[PDB]
């Protein structure tokens, strides 16, 4: 006997998350309403028109068992009901993995073909068949209650106009958290990466949080707020674990 | 303009006051300009008397459009009315680049006869404004042999002219200059690529990669937790240090390694010595002679093809390669013959030289020539006369095709005869209806394959969707193999047609997935090859992930073809991620020698030339189509449709066809005296500059390196400073730099 | 603006064509982790669900009478139970050793496949899968530092032949120390980019764990 | 000094610097400075140029960047406390 | 003219000489005599060279006119490793 060898490089999932999937149409330039854009727009339409005719012809002569709604129905039959939720412990092979159910019992089950294999990572929540425990799906993890705490869902109502006298301070903070996103070309044409970090320091009440609130009001990026005292945890390693998770949500 | 305005907005304009048009507003003329094109199509031939005031407006609308930077709308006007000619008279110095850059981008989608016509007007503008280097680029795209001479000799600045020979030599088109032309010698020397070896060797000396590489350093078996193995490592050896001239495995006591191979393994192992001396015509010939006297049948014939590989891509004045191999094209042993024609095909690919062709033509008609020899002669003659529509080769290739038997055409080596005919008409277009009529008389199913293949090579790099429409219909009807052999060519056809512009190529990737889903085995075995052709030396993740999932497929050919496609997609890129995948695939396919041979073949290709070479058929900002490179690629991938019998069989020397497609991904900036001139340049991903006015950046995510740097696919280069004015805007290959008079004022 | 009316007409058709294509091909769900249908081998999956039985993960504890022709294996099936079982006939007796995880069926619990040792998912995530974008050319003023770093951590793996011939055992450890910002992690990022062997990044604060002996466990599994 | 000039060359490689940026002089203006400070000096030097709507970083911009990073930010410098540890 | 032909030869880049060098000789002489003098005229060793003229290898026995050479013909010099007899005798 010889150990199975994976064809996938590594054990981690694909970095890309939340893409356009197969709707990634080519980026047509220029955006101006001209004939070249019209020619490119027709060009994309032409291939789709070919695509529609080609796919229809195959499915027309495809067997009644092999149909888009029939195969989807067969997938549900293969998955079954209920759909147990487990934990991915190890990816032994491309189509084999070690999973553990909620009772703590591990199983050496087979990852079925319809499973999104690039969402598979150790520790992820996997969906298993009730009977044969085979991997039949991956549970899109719900937003952690820890995520909701950091995220400021609604931007604060404090603007830069509500700040008086911190003209230089606004200008310095804008250039590291606002300008790099609004006008990233300024940094690229200069060849400089934007100032990495920023710290606001001074006497109490001087407007440190207020400028951050103004930053959160006029930001297109996700804003995560954590007070430093919230990093003191009641258990060993949890504090380091929390700092690790905070920047994981940021990623 | 408030309502529909059908034959009204122009009418009161036409009949009313004839004052200056812009006095009524920019938005008014824009609607007015949109009208004059709409009514132009409606007007028939009998309505020629109705365009007298219609013409007057466009002589004023175009000058109005260029005044307010609304230049791209000006091209949109006279392209619709098919009157692009009058643009050049009103082109100013402040917008000549913007007008050219726009309509040249439309040449990838507008069909004939507006295809050439739009280029001709752009050609006229560049000729008018004395922008010779970009005028020559347009001429080659139109494959106007006559116009190339006129563009070349019109210029008087000799410094400007040597730059063209670099561009002309890179495209592989030869010009026979007159001795009366000043600086005749170096002009030929530059375009004949005789100095390419020294320039290539001097480059890598600056990159300090002269150290030879063993296949073990590529394999990295020490991190891993036979005749095929030895023959596989021969390719991996030659590919890694191709055109480098030094090898720790063949030059150093090559007899033990060369004889470690067996049967046809020694054929490719011996020929691999000519690939490490690629472009080294003088020095490379000095090394193959030791194996040229070998008593074994394969070694000499392998050394025969090695000379052709050595002289491939280099055109010297006085011809060695024909001499060493002419005496063996009728040699009684087919293997001795076999190493000859494929040697001549690579040695003179894209030459259209009647000397080699007439010497090679009777070989295919010989009684002693087997079908294996018959195929390579069509392949080779196709490379010499690629895209030339040579009348002589068409007659004999057709003659051979119908003279063969019904059972003879069943052999997969017979598939090569159509490619030779297809190669001759590479990119020619509709010049095949006479040829396609001749293919009617030949028997089935070979006729369907031959009809599909030659039609595909006709429209190579054209993007003609109507032709791709036919190709998908051929793929539509499935057959429950023998009758569906032609289906693989149609899939390779879609890539060969859509490889023109980016929009079509990416739009073809999704259609490749559907053939990869609804397809049948013989239809699904070729779509990995289409991915390789459509994106060779372009290791984009979408194709690689698509190929990665399908490397371990149930169908052996799909597994074999997909892995090879990964290597060709990353050919010469030295991609760290791809090498990791190929190393992992080696572990998975350890117990499958056939799959592992494909994995080993891919590992050699991704480290081709130590990352200093590319197989992409496109250069000049991915706008110029190289006839020789497509011939080299097409030879390999069309041979991969029968990967069981040809590549994995006794005929793996066909993998040396991509030698014709080997070029260095080069940026070497030369002084006016052709000496090296290292300066700071900015290398980064190209950005489309069509549309937006002003000065938009054409590179993003760029970095600053010295000049002798290897440019990856899709990476443009701009000079960081203004110390030197490039002769040509396109900063690829060898570039001549001139001191800027305004600089250091 | 003259093409504005026609551009939206073809843009909407493309969107309508795109949605129509998704109707036949199928681009949906993605919340139960369903792969695109291009990778769906339903015929094979049905065969796997019958031909390939599921195997429960168990650890061998003792082999009884290994010398004889009736070797009996005591297995610990996680939290389920402990069973004295015999080996399956499609695996070799020499392939199962005491203390090694095995895969057992649900009916007679006979060992069907040996399994890799259990590793903490956190420890598994410690190995670098995407190399950094930093090379040694991005480290300046550390010429002597890098050569010492490379000849211990890079040279032995790249060219091991130069050390075995001379009977040399190269050092197996390097400590990089200096004030913050001096390039300690920068050089290690260059090492991971250039290295071909497995690279595992372990931050010391990651080894601090809530429970007693857990931090030492992760070092053992690492 | 040689190492600091080398780090300056590394981080100012992709910058849009002027003709005669005296990188040896800039390396001399920060005697005991980590490579992290040198990178920030390069970033702030181009950051002053962005401030002035200028596409090329002059030598004065680097001189101001050295003052802001090496001199003004010397209160928070971790170097003096950590050389005793190393 | 007067029984002497203009033979332009090519030299390898290792011998850093003028690659556009001119060789003058009779036509009644043979290939064996030719190979000797090309070595002398540009400082080379005759035992380790092949000559090719009119895109066909210089057959040493056959005389020039019966070889097929003509006026303003172009030639080259190929450096050799191991002699033609030595290479055959090697294995
Ligand atoms: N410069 C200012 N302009 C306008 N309002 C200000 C300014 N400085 C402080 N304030 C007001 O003071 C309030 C409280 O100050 P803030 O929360 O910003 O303090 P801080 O600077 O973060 O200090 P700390 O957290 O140390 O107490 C703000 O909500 C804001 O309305
Ligand atoms: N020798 C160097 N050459 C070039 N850049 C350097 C050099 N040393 C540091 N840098 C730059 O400074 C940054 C400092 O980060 P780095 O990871 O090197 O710090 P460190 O020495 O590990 O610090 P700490 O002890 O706080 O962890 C690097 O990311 C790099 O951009
Ligand atoms: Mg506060
Ligand atoms: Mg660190």
């Amino acid at each position: 006997y010889e150990p199975p060898v994976p064809t996938r490089v590594g054990k981690k999932k694909k970095k890309t998350k939340g893409p356009d999937a197969a709707s990634k149409l080519p980026l047509v330039t220029p955006h101006t309403q001209c004939r070249l854009k019209l020619l490119k727009l027709e060009r994309i339409k032409d291939y789709l028109l070919m695509e529609e005719e080609f796919i229809r012809n195959q499915e027309q002569m495809k067997p009644l068992e092999e149909k888009q709604e029939e195969e989807r129905s067969k997938v549900d039959d293969l998955r079954g009901t209920p759909m147990s939720v487990g934990t991915l412990e190890e990816i032994i092979d491309d189509n084999h993995a070690i999973v553990s159910t909620s009772v703590g019992s591990e199983h050496y089950v087979s990852i079925l073909s319809f499973v999104d294999k690039d969402l598979l990572e150790p520790g992820c929540s996997v969906l298993l068949n009730h009977k044969v425990h085979a991997v039949i799906g991956v549970l899109m993890d719900d937003t952690d209650p820890l995520v909701t705490v950091m995220k400021v869902e609604k931007a604060p109502q404090e603007t830069y106009a509500d700040i008086g006298g911190l003209d230089n301070q606004i200008q310095e903070i804008k250039e590291s958290v606002e300008l790099p996103l609004t006008h990233p070309e300024y940094y690229e044409e200069m060849g400089i990466k934007p100032p990495k970090g920023v710290i606001l320091y001074g006497p109490p009440g001087t407007g440190k949080t207020l400028l951050a609130k103004a930053v959160a009001n006029q930001t297109s990026a996700t804003f995560l707020r954590v007070v430093g005292s919230e990093l003191i945890q009641k258990y060993l390693g949890d504090g380091p674990k929390l700092v690790r998770e905070l920047f994981r949500v940021a990623e | 303009m408030t309502m529909s305005g059908e034959r009204e907005c122009l009418k009161y304009r036409l009949v009313g006051s004839q004052e200056e048009l812009a006095s009524w507003g920019h938005e008014y003329v824009r609607h007015l300009a949109g009208e004059v094109a709409k009514e132009w199509q409606e007007l028939d031939d009998a309505e020629k008397v109705q365009r007298e005031p219609l013409l007057t407006l466009v002589k004023e609308i175009v000058p109005y459009n260029m005044a307010h930077n609304a230049e791209h709308e000006a091209c949109d006007l006279l392209m619709e009315i098919e009157q692009v000619d009058m643009l050049e008279k009103d082109i100013d110095e402040n917008a000549y680049a913007k007008v050219c850059l726009y309509l040249t981008s439309c040449v990838n989608y507008v069909p004939e006869p507006e295809n050439s016509a739009l280029l001709r007007c752009a050609l006229g503008v560049f000729r008018k404004f004395s922008r010779f280097p970009e005028a020559l680029r347009l001429a080659l795209m139109l494959n106007d042999m006559e116009l190339v001479e006129d563009i070349f000799t019109s210029c008087k600045d000799v410094v400007v002219q040597k730059q063209m020979a670099f561009m002309l030599g890179r495209h592989g088109v030869f010009l026979e200059l007159s001795e009366d032309v000043e600086e005749y010698e170096d002009l030929t020397e530059i375009m004949s690529n005789v100095q390419l070896n020294s320039n290539f060797l001097a480059l890598a000396r600056e990159l300090d990669i002269m150290e030879p590489k063993v296949p073990d350093d590529i394999y990295k078996t020490h991190l891993e937790n036979s005749a095929r193995m030895n023959l596989a490592s021969s390719f991996v050896n030659g590919f890694v240090n191709a055109a480098f001239g030094q090898d720790k495995l063949l030059t150093d006591d090559g007899n033990k390694w060369l004889y470690k191979n067996k049967d046809h393994g020694m054929l490719s192992a011996a020929a691999s010595l000519g690939m490490i001396l690629l472009w080294d015509v003088d020095g490379g010939l000095t090394q193959i002679d030791k194996y040229l006297y070998s008593s074994e049948d394969y070694i000499k014939s392998g050394a025969l093809l090695a000379c052709g590989i050595v002289n491939s891509g280099v055109r010297n004045e006085c011809d060695p390669a024909l001499a060493l191999l002419s005496d063996y094209v009728l040699h009684n042993s087919n293997t001795m013959r076999l190493g000859s024609i494929f040697g001549l095909g690579l040695a003179y690919a894209g030459s259209n030289r009647e000397d080699v062709l007439t010497l090679l033509l009777p070989v295919m008609g010989d009684s002693k020539s087997s079908m294996e020899v018959a195929g390579v002669t069509a392949l080779a003659c196709g490379m010499i006369a690629v895209g030339s529509c040579n009348g002589d080769v068409t007659s004999t290739i057709l003659q051979t095709i119908m003279e063969k038997s019904e059972t003879e055409l069943k052999d997969t080596y017979a598939r090569w005869l159509p490619l030779g005919l297809g190669l001759n008409h590479l990119g020619k277009g509709e010049a095949i209806e006479a040829i396609l009529a001749a293919l009617e008389v030949v028997s089935e199913p070979f006729r369907s394959f031959a009809n599909t293949l030659v039609d595909v090579c006709a429209y190579a790099g054209s993007g003609n969707v109507l032709k791709v429409q036919q190709l998908l219909h051929i793929c539509s009807e499935h057959f429950d193999a023998d009758m569906g052999a032609h289906q693989g060519v149609a899939v390779l056809g879609i890539a060969l047609i859509a490889m023109g512009e980016e929009i079509g190529a990416e739009m073809a990737l999704r259609t490749f997935g559907h053939l990869l889903r609804y397809g049948e085995p013989t239809l699904r075995r070729a779509v990995p090859l289409a991915l390789a052709l459509i994106s060779v030396s372009n290791p984009r993740l979408n194709i690689l992930d698509t190929l990665s999932k399908f490397s371990h497929d149930a169908d052996p050919e799909v597994s074999y073809n997909s892995i090879f496609a990964m290597g060709m997609v990353g050919s010469g890129t030295n991609n760290a991620r791809l090498a990791a995948m190929l190393r992992q695939l080696a572990q998975y396919h350890a117990k499958d020698p056939n799959n592992l041979f494909m994995v080993r073949l891919a590992q050699g290709l991704t480290h081709l030339g130590k990352g200093t070479l590319t197989l992409c058929p496109y250069h000049s900002d991915r706008q110029l189509m190289s006839q020789v490179a497509v011939a080299g690629l097409l030879t390999v991938l069309v041979s991969f449709l029968d990967v069981r019998n040809i590549i994995l069989g006794k005929s793996h020397y066909v993998l040396y066809g991509l030698v014709a497609a080997m070029q260095p991904r080069m940026l070497v900036t030369f002084d006016e005296e052709l000496r090296p001139l290292p300066v700071s340049v900015r290398v980064g991903q190209a950005v489309d500059v069509v549309g937006q006015a002003g000065k938009p950046k054409t590179i993003t995510g760029f970095q600053t390196h010295t000049t002798p740097v290897l440019l990856a696919h899709g990476e443009r280069a701009e000079l960081a400073t203004e110390e030197f004015l490039p002769v040509t805007p396109i900063l690829e290959g060898f570039v001549i730099l001139r001191k800027n008079p305004n600089y250091d004022l | 603006s003259t093409y504005s009316r026609q551009i939206k007409q073809v843009e909407d058709d493309i969107q309508q064509l795109l949605k129509k294509i998704n109707e036949l091909t199928g681009i949906k769900e993605s919340d139960t982790g369903l792969a695109p249908p291009a990778l769906w081998d339903l015929a094979a999956d049905k065969q796997t669900l019958q031909s390939e039985q599921p195997l429960q993960v168990a650890r061998c504890t003792k082999i009884i009478n290994a010398d004889s022709e009736d070797p009996k294996y005591i297995i610990n099936v996680k939290q389920f139970a402990k069973f004295v079982v015999d080996l399956s006939d499609q695996v070799a007796p020499t392939d199962i050793e005491e203390g090694m995880r095995v895969g057992v069926d649900r009916n007679k619990y006979q060992i069907h496949i040996p399994l890799p040792p259990k590793i903490d998912p956190t420890v598994t995530m410690m190995q670098v899968e995407e190399k950094p974008d930093v090379t040694y050319s991005d480290v300046g003023g550390c010429k002597e530092q890098i050569e010492k770093l490379r000849e211990v951590v890079e040279t032995p793996l790249l060219h091991p032949e130069r050390f075995v011939n001379l009977g040399i055992e190269p050092p197996k450890g390097v400590l990089l120390f200096g004030p913050p910002g001096t390039g300690k992690t920068l050089c290690a990022r260059a090492v991971a980019n250039r290295t071909d062997a497995c690279f595992i990044r372990v931050i010391g604060s990651e080894l601090v764990q809530k429970y007693v002996g857990e931090g030492a466990r992760m070092v053992r599994e690492l | 000094l040689e190492g600091r000039t080398h780090i300056f060359k590394i981080h100012a490689r992709s910058m849009s610097v002027e003709r005669d940026i005296r990188f040896e002089l800039l390396a001399r203006l920060c005697p005991n400075s980590t490579g992290a400070e040198i990178r920030s000096v390069c970033t702030e030097a181009g950051m002053f140029a962005i401030r002035a709507r200028r596409k090329i970083a002059t030598e004065k911009d680097f001189l101001e960047a050295v003052n802001k990073v090496i001199k003004s930010y010397a209160k928070f410098s971790a170097t003096p406390r950590y050389m005793t540890y190393n | 003219t007067t029984g002497i032909a203009t033979i332009e030869v090519f030299l390898p880049p290792r011998l850093k000489k003028d690659r556009k060098n001119l060789l003058e000789t009779r036509l009644h002489i043979t290939g064996r005599e030719l190979r000797s003098k090309i070595a002398e005229t540009f400082g080379l060793q005759e035992n380790y060279i092949k000559i090719v003229i009119n895109k066909k290898q210089l057959q040493l026995g056959k005389t020039l006119e019966e070889q097929g050479v003509a006026h303003n013909v172009k030639a080259m010099v190929l450096e050799l490793k191991q002699s033609e007899e030595d290479a055959r005798k090697n294995f």
